[PDB]
RNA sequence: CUCGAUGUUGGAUCAGGACAUCCCGAUGGUGCAGCCGCUAUUAAAGGUUCGUUUGUUCAACGAUUAAAGUCCUACGUGAUCUGAGUUCAGACCGGAGUAAUCCAGGUCGGUUUCUAUCUACUUUCAAAUUCCUCCCUGUACGAAAGGACAAGAGAAAUAAGGCCUACUUCACAAAGCGCCUUCCCCCGUAAAUGAUAUCAUCUCAACUUAGUAUUAUACCCACACCCACCCAAGAACAGGGUUUGU
RNA sequence: CUCUUACUUUUAACCAGUGAAAUUGACCUGCCCGUGAAGAGGCGGGCAUAACACAGCAAGACGAGAAGACCCUAUGGAGCUUU
RNA sequence: CUGAACUCCUCACACCCAAUUGGACCAAUCUAUCACCCUAUAGAAGAACUAAUGUUAGUAUAAGUAACAUGAAAACAUUCUC
RNA sequence: GUAAAUUUAACUGUUAGUCCAAAGAGGAACAGCUCUUUGGACACUAGGAAAAAACCUUGUAGAGAGAGUAAAAAAUUUAACA
């Protein structure tokens, strides 16, 4: 029991992806870094 | 499941097996020692013996002279049945035949039987002997055989 | 592969370079032609490069031999024994010198894959460990769940 | 190194001097352990509510028909205890399992052809082989000095056993006579196909499960018949009279016990305990007890008034 | 003491050990509980034996694991101890194992209505 | 169905070479104390049975002669008599049978 | 995905599984008096018929049954079978076409191979379900008509496992049409005591009963006589007996 | 047929002699669920697991056999008919 | 903290895309001239095979499997059974 | 900020396409469906998402028994009432 119809990650019907804890600090990370960017462009 | 069949199956079948079984037991009548496959001689021997039986209730019982009319496929074995085989077994009561296993047939490695009515005039077959008594084993034995004899006297 | 091939642990002859560094090359012989395009650099090699390979390796006997032959060779022999043929055919002249002084400079053991990259006698000075290297002891070496004086 | 038989050296005169005398101790020993008694017996407790004592083993002798009053026909089988003994007694704690053990032999065999380790253990026990030894639970108050023999009066009429036995061998068998399989039509086209299993399992699976019914050998198996009337009983020539059919052959060697059917629990209050002792007895049983209802061969006949 | 295995939360009643003896209509599911009740090892066994390697070495491992249910451990067995592990769980006390000294080191944090009954 | 792979000699050696495809040792075999030959214990001894059928093959071919046509067999006992032999008190009225050899020690007159 | 082939309906054979339950069990509600019903919760151990026409699955009809459940499994299953249907080559009828020939049409006929290499499997050793009869009783219930439940007893059928005393097919024996044995449990809810919330409240409150089995016990359990012989044991092997080896 | 049973012969099985065929990428050739060119002995997660014959069975190896005869395609054929 | 063939570190560097395309080498054979225990520089060409239900030959697998054969006794004369 | 571009000369193969994000059309705001458009990935490497062409990380090639990293693990539990 428990299929997933068709391919996994195509299509209507798919596997759910659920966002780690880490998955959410790699992103705020790197958010970071790209506010920093902005700043150094400014001037 | 064949619990109990006592008979084999041979032949072509039924009347085949008997047909087979008579044409041995009439060769064993004329030659009194004959050799063929094991279990052949080993069903046959039951009707050697009870030919006998029949042989010795004598030429005048017209249920015997069929009987060995029937079985006897050459009738000058008749007169031998009657006047020969059977006389010569008049003081015993059963044990006619003695069936011996030979090695077995170089053709086919069958295994092989020969049969003999006893008191035949043949060369003896090579009959298995036991151990003389003059053995170690057998001459202990007699030791105790002998002690247990005098206590029981006493 | 590893597993199609032997192998060996690295090791020296006579414990080499602890009292003193011996060459381990002994024995040089070539087999040059006096004929033949094959052996071309390697008559090159003999008229100035041996005398001169000679001079710094004293320890060193080279026995050249020139003799009709197709394909030239140089059979290196080592102190422990070993025997190594390398074939000099249609080599320049720089390329035999380095072929010669890479001879020079090995040990004559087996040209096997080495299990370590490193060997020690005496791997351990303060103890090699053992279970009961970090437990403490106990009064009376008492066991755990033992009745002392039934 | 060759193998060898008894008498494969013996002389033609030790043959029957050595089966005399083998004959005789056998027959001596056996009835050295007529008075258990008067040797030693074990304490014989009194039995209590819970108490399992020890079976029997017997012989299937064949099926006979007896007639109860009321006129019913019954047809029951002759279970002859033929040379039943203790053989020995192992504790609770050393069986490892939940109740005590008490094993029992039947039927005395020829030593010749028993294994050596078998052979002394029946030397010490005094004894000669038997054919068939069975293990019963028991509980401690029911304990048995070994050598002690058993008798049928130890079943009476009226109380229900259960008796185990091989099969019939019937050997490698189809589906129909192993399993009655319906098989398939004789005609109507039917191509070599008449006692095929036909389908064994379906596709989707691609295997066929464990325990599919398929030919094999048939018979030759341990079986139990439960509650079995014991109608009725020979004393002189021990012969136990059973309901119904009991499994296997006749004259095979039967394990009889007493009934373990819910229905049956604690009907041994009246039962002798641990078992009976015939020298103990104080007023020899009759020749043949029966049950209430049997029509006894001498009675009058059935009159319905 | 592997009798004495405590589960958190409601695990007693929820968790299942399901098996199949193979035959059809052989899966059986029993909660840890009624697991519990019939092998007093076999939790411990089966929590061992899903955490060690999935390979070949695996059961040899497990015949170095000697499960007792109860205190009593095989005198051949006590001999050969060497050292004894932590308890990874602290056993919380109850109330009645309190000293006294702990209860009176504990302050009272209300004052109740002197006209209740409690 | 056909072999859907070829088996490896592998497999079949373990198939070919299985205890239960081997050649039995037999334990049942001795000396033939008359002859020395070798024997089964629970089978006449070859040499000796074949020396006893030599022999019985020529006293039949001698009662053939005697014979002389199908359908003749007598109603009288038979004896054999070897050479330098003359019947006996219980071989009278027997029909005898003259072998022309000596009597052999294996044969004993009865 | 497969056309250097994954054989196409229905049936026979043997069935595995789901529960959205047709019957049997346990329950709540009722426009539930009773007997019958309707509806929902729980339950998949066990069971779920034979016939006439039709190739049919269905459908209609006859007679039953406690009930004649719904589905999945390559519309389970043709290296197990069947070939009436569909769907080749022959032919007829109606119709279309100048004809050849053709149409979801009807109709008669029409070759179903395989010696098993591999996987899997080949005694789940053994607790049983249901109807009917008598009795309770013409009692409870009810204006009357009608008419139970529980316990108690008996007798059957089916299933599983055995057996040959008789009968029957038969005859040193195998068989059924004959006879013998067959034992636990079901969790939906219904009730006390009693807090959060000083009443009350069957409680994902602590708790108490209906209410539960370590499912029980049962079966099995020794082993270098073993060349050979016999056997109710058996394909071979193995197994039992030989104190029945002229 | 309800509903099968018994016996004989053949085959069968064992011994002896003689000795094929289709088939075969390699194989050290388990089960469940999941996955995947969408139906797994070989992948992922679990479970199972000393080795080796003989006799049966036909669920699978999309089993063997015949470069599908149905269907479509090819500016590939042929038979027959004709305004 | 763990965690790539990403990046750094010691040394080295042409050395991881189907169709197609460019380039550097080269086995054996023959010829010219060399060489003379198997080679060199060139000129040539029937110049390289893990696969075409390829062709031929050998030997495996299925497999010691399927299948095949001789009526009986005897003195080998003969007789008997069908 | 970068190092390519055009032209000249000479040619071959590719012209039976898949999923993902986005803007739309058809279908049923079904399809692992069909049709265009912008981009990406795949048809080439490695790590990750369980196994995994199409999602994420990451590319330029060797040796090493060094080191720092990238992407990268799923959270949640509920109805008293005057
Ligand atoms: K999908
Ligand atoms: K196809
Ligand atoms: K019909
Ligand atoms: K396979
Ligand atoms: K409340
Ligand atoms: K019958
Ligand atoms: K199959
Ligand atoms: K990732
Ligand atoms: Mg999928
Ligand atoms: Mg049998
Ligand atoms: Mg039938
Ligand atoms: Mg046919
Ligand atoms: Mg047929
Ligand atoms: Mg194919
Ligand atoms: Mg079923
Ligand atoms: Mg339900
Ligand atoms: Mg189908
Ligand atoms: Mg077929
Ligand atoms: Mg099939
Ligand atoms: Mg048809
Ligand atoms: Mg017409
Ligand atoms: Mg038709
Ligand atoms: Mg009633
Ligand atoms: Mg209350
Ligand atoms: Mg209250
Ligand atoms: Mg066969
Ligand atoms: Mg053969
Ligand atoms: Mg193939
Ligand atoms: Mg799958
Ligand atoms: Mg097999
Ligand atoms: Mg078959
Ligand atoms: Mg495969
Ligand atoms: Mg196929
Ligand atoms: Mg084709
Ligand atoms: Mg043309
Ligand atoms: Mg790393
Ligand atoms: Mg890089
Ligand atoms: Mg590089
Ligand atoms: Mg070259
Ligand atoms: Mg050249
Ligand atoms: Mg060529
Ligand atoms: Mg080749
Ligand atoms: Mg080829
Ligand atoms: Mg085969
Ligand atoms: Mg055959
Ligand atoms: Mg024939
Ligand atoms: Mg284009
Ligand atoms: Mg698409
Ligand atoms: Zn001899």
């Amino acid at each position: 029991r428990g299929r997933i119809p068709g391919r996994q990650w195509i299509g209507k019907h798919r596997r759910p992806r659920f966002v780690s804890l880490r998955a959410k600090q790699n992103m705020i990370r790197r958010l970071e870094i790209e506010a920093e960017n902005h700043y150094w462009l400014s001037m | 499941i064949s619990h109990g069949r006592v008979f084999r199956r041979m032949g072509l079948g039924p009347e085949s097996r008997i047909h087979l079984l008579r044409n041995l037991l009439t060769g064993l009548v004329r030659h009194e020692r004959i050799e063929a496959p094991w279990a052949r001689v080993d069903e046959m021997r039951g009707y050697a013996e009870k030919l006998i039986d029949y042989g010795k209730l004598g030429d005048t019982n017209e249920r015997a002279m069929r009987m060995a009319d029937f079985w006897l496929t050459e009738k000058d074995l008749i007169p031998k049945l009657f006047q020969v085989l059977a006389p010569r077994y008049k003081d015993q009561t059963g044990g006619y035949t003695r069936m011996l296993q030979i090695p077995n047939r170089s053709l086919d490695r069958a295994k092989m039987a020969v049969i003999e009515y006893k008191g035949n005039c043949l060369p003896p077959l090579p009959l298995p002997r036991r151990d003389s008594h003059l053995t170690l084993l057998n001459q202990l034995l007699q030791g105790l055989r002998q002690d247990l004899r005098q206590s029981q006297e006493a | 592969t590893a597993r199609g091939t032997p192998s060996r642990f690295l090791a020296s002859v006579l414990h080499n370079g602890l009292g003193r560094y011996v060459q381990q090359l002994q024995r040089l012989s070539f087999s040059v032609s006096r004929d033949g395009a094959s052996s071309r650099g390697a008559r090159e090699f003999v008229e100035r490069e041996v005398i001169d390979f000679a001079r710094r390796n004293p320890g060193v006997v080279i026995y050249v031999n020139s003799r009709p032959c197709c394909v030239p060779r140089v059979v290196a022999e080592y102190l422990n024994g070993a025997v190594r043929e390398e074939s000099i055919h249609c080599k320049s002249v720089e390329e035999i010198s380095t072929l010669v002084q890479k001879l020079a400079d090995q040990s004559g053991l087996d040209v096997i894959r080495i299990r370590k990259p490193f060997h020690t006698d005496n791997p351990s000075i303060q103890g090699q460990w053992h279970p009961f290297t970090n437990k403490p002891t106990t009064f009376r070496g008492l066991r755990p769940r033992e009745v002392q004086d039934p | 190194k060759s193998g060898t038989w008894w008498d494969e050296h013996l002389s033609e005169e030790n043959v029957p001097f050595i089966k005399q005398l083998v004959s005789d101790e056998d027959k001596a020993q056996l009835a050295s352990k007529l008075c258990p008694l008067k040797d030693e017996p074990w304490p014989i407790h009194p039995w209590e509510p819970g108490s399992f004592r020890v079976g029997l083993i017997a012989l299937k002798l064949g099926m006979m028909p007896l007639w109860t009053k009321d006129g019913q026909k019954h047809v029951v089988t002759l279970l002859q205890v033929q040379d039943c003994h203790v053989l020995k007694y192992t504790s609770k704690e050393n069986c490892n399992g939940k109740m005590a053990t008490l094993s029992v032999g039947g039927k005395t065999v020829s030593r010749f052809r028993k294994a050596t380790s078998i052979l002394e253990f029946y030397r010490e026990l005094g004894l000669p082989p038997k054919q068939t030894v069975k293990i019963f639970n028991i509980t401690d108050n029911a304990a048995i000095k070994p050598g002690t023999p058993l008798y049928a009066a130890h079943f009476r009429p009226g109380q229900y056993v259960d008796v185990t036995a091989k099969t019939i061998g019937k050997g490698f068998q189809g589906v129909m006579k192993r399993w009655g399989f319906k098989g398939q039509p004789a005609t109507h086209g039917q191509t070599k196909t008449h006692r095929r299993p036909g389908a064994v399992a379906t596709g989707d699976i691609g295997r066929v499960w464990p325990g599919t019914k398929m030919p094999g050998k048939m018979g030759n198996i341990y079986r139990t018949e439960y509650g079995l009337k014991v109608w009725r009983i020979n004393t002189k020539h021990n012969i136990i009279y059973v309901n119904g059919s009991v499994p296997g052959h006749k004259n095979c060697l039967v394990k009889v016990k007493d009934s373990k059917l819910p229905a049956y629990k604690d009907l041994g209050k009246n039962l002798p305990f641990p078992t009976y002792f015939p020298d103990g007895d104080e007023e020899e049983l009759p020749e043949d007890l029966y049950d209430e209802n049997v029509c006894q061969p001498g009675a009058p006949s059935i009159t319905f008034a | 003491n592997t009798r004495h295995i405590a589960f958190s939360g409601n695990k007693w009643e929820q968790k299942v050990y399901s098996s199949h003896t193979g035959y059809p209509g052989g899966f059986r599911q029993v909660t840890a509980a009624q697991l519990h009740l019939r092998d007093p090892v076999a939790i411990v066994k089966l929590a061992i034996y899903g955490m060690l390697p999935k390979n070949l070495h695996r059961r040899t491992m497990m015949e170095r694991l000697h499960l007792f249910p109860d205190e009593y451990i095989p005198e051949d067995i006590l001999k050969n101890l060497v050292e004894e592990l932590p308890q990874p769980r602290k056993i919380p006390k109850r109330l009645d194992e309190y000293t006294q000294e702990e209860i009176d080191a504990f302050p009272r944090l209300w004052t109740p209505p002197e006209d209740y009954r409690l | 169905a056909a072999p859907k792979n070829r088996r490896t000699i592998e497999v079949n050696r373990c198939r070919r070479r299985n205890p239960q495809k081997l050649i039995k040792v037999k334990n049942n075999i001795d000396v033939c104390p008359e002859c020395g030959h070798l024997k089964q214990k629970h089978v006449l001894c070859a040499y000796c049975y074949e020396k006893v059928c030599k022999e019985t093959a020529e006293i039949r071919r001698q009662i053939g002669k005697q014979e002389g046509g199908p359908f003749k067999a007598p109603t009288i006992e038979t004896v054999v008599l070897y050479t330098g032999e003359t019947p006996s008190e219980q071989d009278q009225g027997k029909r005898i049978i003259e072998r022309d050899r000596k009597r052999p020690s294996w044969f004993t007159q009865n």
